[PDB]
């Protein structure tokens, strides 16, 4: 409703979107239907050690 | 996302089908347009129920 997870196709079981578990490839303007979210890095909380 | 589904079982990613969207509709559209075509030209296909 307001905030975004990524699940597995057969269970619901939400996870917080990481740059581990998406891929990156290609720019916004070619998919069709993209929105916009922003992609949790962990080696941010590593960087402000 | 069922298309992406289905070229994620056959072994290709997801921003193959994400990026050609509409060239693969277009030859999905045309691939069903030749088969009207064939069946209307060419009677003898259905030889097994005949
Ligand atoms: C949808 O998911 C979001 C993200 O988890 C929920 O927002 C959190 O709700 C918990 C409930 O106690 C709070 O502690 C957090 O502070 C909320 N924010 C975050 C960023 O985690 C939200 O409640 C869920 N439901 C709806 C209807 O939006
Ligand atoms: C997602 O964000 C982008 C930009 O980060 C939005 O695209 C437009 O981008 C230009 C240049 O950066 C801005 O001047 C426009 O204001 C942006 N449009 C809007 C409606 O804000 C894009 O529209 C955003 N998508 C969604 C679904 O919010």
């Amino acid at each position: 409703g307001t905030h975004w997870f990524v699940t597995q196709r057969n269970f619901y079981e939400p996870q917080i979107i990481t740059t581990d578990n998406t891929f990156v490839s290609g720019n916004c303007d070619v998919v069709i239907g993209i929105v916009n979210n922003t992609v949790y890095d962990p080696l941010q909380p590593e960087l402000d050690s | 996302m069922q298309m992406a589904y289905r070229f994620n079982g056959i072994g290709v990613t997801q921003n193959v089908l994400y990026e050609n969207q509409k060239l693969i509709a277009n030859q999905f559209n045309s691939a069903i347009g030749k088969i009207q075509d064939s069946l209307s030209s060419t009677a003898s296909a259905l030889g097994k129920l005949q």
